[PDB]
RNA sequence: AAUCGUACCGCAAACCAACACAGGUUAGUUAUUGUAAAGGCUGUAUAAAACCAGGAUAAAGGAACUCGGCAAAAUAGGUUAUGUUUUCG
């Protein structure tokens, strides 16, 4: 249920770097009319938090990753915005919010960026060619786009090799080892009547 | 006699209650049965000891018979072998105390999340509700 | 790197393995699989098929002497996989042959039929079935350096610790290197096959039938007993006619049986099948053609190798020839005789060593299995009875079991005075009086026996010594004089 | 280092070095009970109880 | 500690993976009780004699376990 | 199948140090990629002296300090064509 900013032509976003407010008067008003006369703002707007904040910031945050997922080259930024909204409806407002869902995807390996290449440092900071994206159809241990995953890998590989033998070498276990901890009480067996309930249900 | 007991005051096993045996303040695997609150001298004695916290699916353990096939036969490795096994034993108890007390801290956790989510849609509605009032009062 | 709140995932691919890893009963799987079966990527999706048929079988052993199973497990067993079938739909087109593999045998082995799964095998069978048969065609490989886009798709190289792979040198001059793999494929394809995906499965199979016909080379290690039974059952099931591929099939089995024989010294001992002997190495595990002595590891608890059978046995010759006898039209007389000798061959000299008979024990499910496939192909033999008489245990059988074994032995004309003796005796000792005959319950049938059907048992094993000439003795005196 | 720590207690040691078992059983370990005995010492060695 | 020199001893949960049953076999259509009998009377008297046996054979051998593949 | 141990403290305000002592004290287990589940614990009332202790920043110069680069600071890490010395490693 996608609230618009006190001037209809957004939508306003879940996030700490929205700065407009949901307007929410039972009868629609122009901003100057209300803004300048002296009344309190909370009578036409809230400017606060829904109670599914960290809710909603999930399912949008999915509607991105599949909308990417079915991309076949990386884009900007102002296409998946245009493109989420085009399939669903005017859902996001600002392509501040979807970089800020972006970046957590990239940290937990969920989607890569493709930087481009400059001849000195201070060309690169001060260049403003938009950037390009892409997501990985399941979560990979490794950064960067698939033919950096394939080189990452590589030599993680070799490393495993190289000290596996050397662990064997020096009179140590090749494969690490641990005890199997039991993790399944009475609380356990409950919670799984409950989940076979639900999925009856 | 029945292999496990299964009638427990919960709110002593939490620790919200006190016991049957107040001095002790944790009991050992063999001390849960008579600090319980519960007790009765009419129910048949488990044969097996138990916490509160095992799973019903421990019913079916058989821990010594399969300690006999693995047995060694140098008294020496013997003794060591048997020592680790009683280690194995009293370990597994605090196990589950473990994934018990992290298991209700989850539900714990989820029950609290919805009902803040609720109160918050009551006063929202009921703000929405006043502000209507004013403009229908104005005209 | 994955520190945080992950808004799109609930939880990490990482400890997902972990938990798979970590299962022994199937409340711990249910747990897992109900609440991140949407999660899961082609590598852990079809792992945990292949756990379920072995964890929903430890369960049942796990039963004390006076208890019972939870009635409610098998329904949530079968609830599992019906769950987890949903998503290997799902992520089908993003497995390997290998993973593949996994998942089609499990709903297999557990008899569970899917539309969606059946449908989707259908068109994999059709594609495989071109590149596999191939004569120019190569051996899987699971050396990776540098996995390609699609392999980052599989979920393998997703991994924070060393991946194994096999360390053996892979042929280079085998002809249809992956035809154990196709074989097992379809088989899957015809038990998993519903109601509404049978005329799907039965195109894709009839092409294969067709193009396994028109073919002029043998693979150079021909195919695995086991592989063969199933490739068999396909067609059995499936109702494919094609007597040229049906006769081809049977000709691969009876090269392999004589190849056996041919290269058995009977002096080295009782004749015993060719295996793969799998052992745990550092990047992976290794394929022997023989095993390793015992060996004290310093570090690994379990040396024991994996015995994976490559000839045949009596398990699979009880299955090989209960799908002559569904396909016995296709097939022509001249090679199911020849079979059949063959199979009495393989089970007398597997029972020998040196001069003096040793039997190998054999169990009573085992006995029947083979000796209705012969009375529908109407083979009688005395070679393949006797063996099989030998190292059958007559203590915990009933009453009824041990009649019908003294019918079968005349009837196949055994001539072996021990054979007898030891069936009469525990006859007698499991028929008891009170002024009713009562006949003893046991692993050969569902309760016991009294009055007029004890009378029964006891003149049809009266008839079968009579006819076989045992001299008078005690034991049959007494069943006599009872009946 | 810090000094000060030179009892470190230990029940089988005290026993076996001061105990009754010990004192009877040298002719020098006897004459110290009897010297405890005349000066009449109401415990007499380390390990004694009711 | 938590780092073993060696695997730990199988005091755990041990699921078996060895002497799996998942091959086809016939149903249970067997002949009837009559029909035996009547096979059994149709049986020719021949007077034939019984073979040469040693005078102590061994009880049944068990068989090694198996495994499969799908590894 | 009898007999003895089973409460409470146990890196500590309960044990060894005369103390509620910044010291001493064995083994077994647990969460955590860049972090970290369970469990456990908690400080009389103020501030815009000198001086003392432990930190932070500092123009221009850079050992001129001092018995002495004491203390403090410092790209500290990895791969190198070539050269030197070797008991040739
Ligand atoms: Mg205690
Ligand atoms: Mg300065
Ligand atoms: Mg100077």
């Amino acid at each position: 249920r996608p609230a618009l900013t006190p001037s209809f032509s957004r939508v306003s976003d879940p996030w700490t770097g929205e700065k407009e407010a949901k307007y929410a008067a039972p009868y629609r008003i122009p901003e100057e009319v209300w803004k300048n006369s002296g009344a309190p703002k909370i009578l036409f707007q809230d400017p606060w938090n829904s109670p599914d904040y960290d809710e909603v910031r999930k399912k949008h945050a999915v509607l991105v990753h599949d909308y990417l997922k079915q991309q076949s080259q990386p884009i900007n930024v102002q296409t998946i915005l245009e493109g989420v909204n085009k399939t669903h409806g005017l859902v996001l407002g600002t392509i501040e919010y979807v970089t800020s869902l972006l970046e957590n995807m990239l940290w937990h390996d969920m989607a890569y960026v493709v930087k481009p290449v400059f001849s000195s440092p201070r060309k690169a900071k001060l260049s403003k060619i938009p950037l390009l994206y892409g997501a990985n159809k399941y979560q990979q241990v490794f950064r960067g786009t698939p033919k950096e995953v394939a080189e990452r890998y590589e030599a993680a590989r070799a490393k495993h090799i190289k000290v596996a033998f050397t662990r064997l070498r020096t009179s140590k276990t090749p494969q690490p080892f641990r005890r199997r901890t039991d993790e399944y009480s009475h609380v356990q067996a409950s919670q799984s009547a409950l989940g076979l309930a639900a999925a009856a249900a | 006699r029945p292999i496990m007991h299964k009638n427990w005051d919960w709110e002593f096993v939490v620790g919200a209650k006190a016991g049957r045996k107040p001095a002790i303040q944790r009991p050992k695997p063999h001390q849960w049965y008579y600090c319980n609150p519960k007790y009765s001298a009419e129910d048949p004695l488990p044969t097996k000891i138990f916490p509160p916290h095992a799973p019903p699916t421990a019913e079916s353990l058989d821990d010594w018979a399969k300690f006999r096939k693995l047995c060694p036969k140098d008294p020496v490795e013997a003794k060591k072998f048997r020592k680790h096994f009683v280690r194995f034993l009293n370990q597994r108890n605090y196990d589950w105390r473990t994934a018990f007390e992290r298991g209700l801290a989850k539900e714990v956790a989820v029950a609290k999340a919805a009902q803040r989510a609720e109160d918050e849609t009551k006063r929202q509605e009921a703000w929405h509700a006043y502000r209507t009032a004013v403009f229908e009062s104005a005209l | 790197f994955h520190t945080g709140v992950n808004l799109v995932q609930p939880i990490d691919t990482s400890k997902l393995t972990r938990q798979i890893k970590k299962l022994t009963l199937l409340h711990e799987a249910a747990l897992t699989v109900l609440q991140y079966s949407n999660y899961c990527n082609p590598e852990q999706a079809t792992e945990i098929l292949r756990r379920l048929p072995f964890l929903m079988r430890h369960e049942e052993s796990r039963v004390l002497k006076g208890q019972t199973l939870d009635p409610k497990l098998p329904p949530m067993f079968h609830g599992l996989l019906h769950v987890m079938g949903d998503r290997f739909v799902q992520v089908f087109s993003d497995c390997n042959l290998r993973q593949i593999e996994r998942g089609a045998w499990a709903l297999a082995a557990a008899r569970h039929q899917h539309d969606g799964v059946a449908l989707a095998l259908s068109e994999k069978l059709k594609q495989l079935t071109q590149e596999l048969l191939d004569l120019n065609a190569k051996p899987f490989n699971t050396r990776v350096t540098k996995p390609t886009p699609e392999q980052l798709n599989s979920g393998i190289f997703a991994s924070r610790v060393l991946v194994p792979e096999s360390v053996n040198q892979l042929p280079v001059k085998a002809v249809l290197p992956e035809f154990n793999a196709l074989a097992g494929i379809a088989w899957a394809l015809a038990t998993v096959a519903g109601e509404h995906s049978a005329a799907a499965a039965k195109a894709a199979l009839e092409q294969l039938a067709e193009k396994f016909g028109a073919l002029q080379v043998d693979p150079k290690p021909l195919p695995d007993a086991d592989s063969l039974c199933r490739l068999a059952w396909a067609f059995a099931k499936a109702g494919v006619h094609n007597p040229a591929a049906v006769d081809k099939l049977f000709h691969l089995a009876e090269e392999r049986l004589k190849s056996q024989l041919q290269a058995h010294d009977p002096a080295s001992g009782p004749l015993r099948p060719r295996c793969t002997y799998r052992y745990k190495t550092v990047r992976g595990w290794v394929d022997q053609h023989f095993p390793r002595k015992p060996r004290d590891s310093s570090y690994l608890g379990d040396t024991a190798p994996k015995i994976i059978p490559r000839d045949f046995e009596i398990d699979s010759l009880g299955s090989l020839l209960s799908a002559a006898a569904l396909l016995r039209d296709q097939v022509p007389v001249e090679r199911l005789q020849t079979i059949l000798n063959l199979a009495a061959q393989h089970t007398a000299a597997s029972s020998v060593a040196g001069g003096a008979l040793q039997p190998l024990m054999v169990t009573y499910e085992e006995v029947t299995r083979v000796l209705a496939a012969c009375e529908q192909l109407g083979f009688r033999s005395s070679t393949l009875v006797t063996p099989l008489l030998h190292g059958l245990p007559m203590a915990a059988l009933s009453a009824e079991a041990l009649s019908q074994l003294a019918a079968a032995a005349t009837l196949h004309h055994v001539r072996s005075r021990t054979v007898y003796l030891r069936i009469v005796r525990a006859f007698n000792a499991k028929l008891s009086v009170s002024p009713t005959l009562v006949a003893g319950a046991g692993i050969g049938a569902e309760g016991k026996k009294e009055g007029e059907a004890a009378a029964a048992l006891g003149a049809q094993l009266l008839l079968a010594v009579t006819k076989a000439g045992l001299p008078a003795n005690a034991s049959v005196s007494r069943i006599a004089s009872l009946v | 280092m810090k000094r000060g720590m030179t009892y470190q207690p230990s029940r089988k040691k005290r026993i076996n070095k001061h105990g009754m078992e010990k004192r009877l059983g040298t002719e020098d370990g006897r004459l110290t009970i009897l010297r405890r005995l005349e000066k009449g010492r109401w415990r007499l060695t380390v390990d004694m109880f009711r | 500690a938590k780092r073993l020199l060696r695997e730990a001893p199988p005091f755990t949960e041990q699921v078996d993976e060895k002497n799996f049953d998942d091959k086809d076999y016939l149903g249970a259509g067997a002949m009837s009780n009559e029909q035996l009998r009547k096979e059994l009377e149709k049986v020719e008297p021949g007077e034939a004699k019984w073979d040469e046996e040693s005078p102590l054979i061994p009880p049944p051998q068990p068989r090694q376990y198996r495994n499969k593949g799908h590894q």
